[PDB]
């Protein structure tokens, strides 16, 4: 399953 | 023996033609088992194998989360991307990630991996440490930077090495029927008359999996490395691949010819010659 | 930027037997950018019901699409894949060879 996490550039 | 399961996802703006079309495809080893399109009706993330359908409502629901929220994140990215490189509003641009875990017959981590490509050339990248990242220019350095502040590699390291590596042992025991399966080719060898002198000799390899494969011509033990027509390994569309390997060979030589076929669900290497 | 020309290949998913179902493909790989424009030809003409898979990429970040449709060859009907893209000054046609 997916990794969660959004970093955004 | 050893799998990987890997998460592909790509965002294309369309400037004038709406939001940026996000499509991003899940894999264990060769095996597509997940996708979401943006531009499907009701977008969400979708089983594409038969051993993920059994996974409950919650499952898909989060795994909905994730695409929509990665889709967010894109057109923000594709936005300030376009900052960064000193680019028009106007042009089409495209952003693809990478992220996964291969994991050796016992189940532990080999390595992860977190990469992604701005218009097709590298951006940044996790480096095989999990820890330090190697940004391929000036603009990929402010999101290292920005990366570095948020300590985004801890979260993927952590990720990695927990979650990728469970749920991969988790999808490679239900669906052991099939990704535990390795499905050699069906090879054979066919002859191509190119004038009175020359023949092609065409070594066929059908109906294999995994998608990993050698074929080589010999000519007297010799490789034929440059002078022999290698085909992309290609789907067959019903998770099996094809491939073939060719060289064109003077008439009455062609037994000093053998094709050589290694794969993972062959006991041995075969040998194979052209028969008449 | 960067700009890539799809490899095509157009081949069965079974060998070819006439009268007998099959599926004809068209792989499409090593593009970029990625919009790209793929169809399948019966005799010249357009088939109509063309599924496709969706898009992904290799190590190098080219991309790769499988387009097929269910069909039935014969000795006389003609197949191919005509592709059009960025780095094509002119559809491309690749003609459907059973033995290849």
């Amino acid at each position: 399953r997916r990794f969660s996490r959004s970093p955004i550039r | 023996g050893s799998h990987s399961m890997r998460y592909f996802h790509t965002s294309v703006s369309r400037p004038g033609r709406g939001e940026p079309r996000f499509i991003t495809v899940g894999y264990v080893d060769d095996t597509l088992f997940v996708r979401f399109d943006s531009d499907a009706a009701s977008p969400r993330e979708e089983p594409r194998a038969p051993w993920i359908e059994q996974e409950g409502p919650e499952y898909w629901d989060r795994e909905t989360q994730i695409c929509k929220a990665k889709a967010q994140t894109d057109r923000e990215d594709l936005r300030t991307l376009l900052r960064y490189y000193n680019q028009s509003e106007a042009g089409s641009h495209t952003l693809q990630n990478m992220y996964g875990c291969d994991v050796g017959p016992d189940g532990r981590l080999l390595r992860g991996y977190h990469q992604d490509a701005y218009d097709g050339k590298d951006y940044i990248a996790l480096n095989e440490d999990l820890s330090s990242w190697t940004a391929a220019d000036t603009a990929a350095q402010i999101t290292q930077r920005k990366w570095e502040a948020a300590r985004v590699a801890e979260q993927l390291r952590a990720y990695l090495e927990g979650e990728c590596v469970e749920w991969l042992r988790r999808y490679l025991e239900n669906g052991k029927e099939t990704l535990q399966r390795a499905d050699p080719p069906k090879t054979h060898v066919t002859h191509h008359p190119i004038s009175d002198h020359e023949a092609t000799l065409r070594c066929w390899a059908l109906g294999f999996y995994p998608a990993e494969i050698t074929l080589t011509w010999q000519r007297d033990g010799e490789d034929q490395t440059q002078d022999t027509e290698l085909v992309e390994t290609r789907p067959a569309g019903d998770r099996t691949f094809q491939k073939w390997a060719a060289v064109v060979v003077p008439s009455g030589e062609e037994q000093r010819y053998t094709c050589h076929v290694q794969h993972e669900g062959l006991p041995k290497p075969l040998t194979l010659r052209w028969e008449p | 930027m960067i700009q890539r020309t799809p490899k095509i290949q157009v081949y069965s998913r079974h060998p070819a037997e006439n009268g007998k179902s099959n599926f004809l493909n068209c792989y499409v790989s090593g593009f970029h950018p990625s919009d790209i424009e793929v169809d399948l030809l019966k005799n010249g003409e357009r088939i109509e019901k063309v599924e496709h898979s969706d898009l992904s990429f290799s190590k190098d970040w080219s991309f790769y699409l499988l387009y097929y449709t269910e069909f039935t060859p014969t000795e006389k009907d003609e197949y191919a894949c005509r592709v059009n893209h960025v780095t094509l000054s002119q559809p491309k046609i690749v003609k459907w060879d059973r033995d290849m």
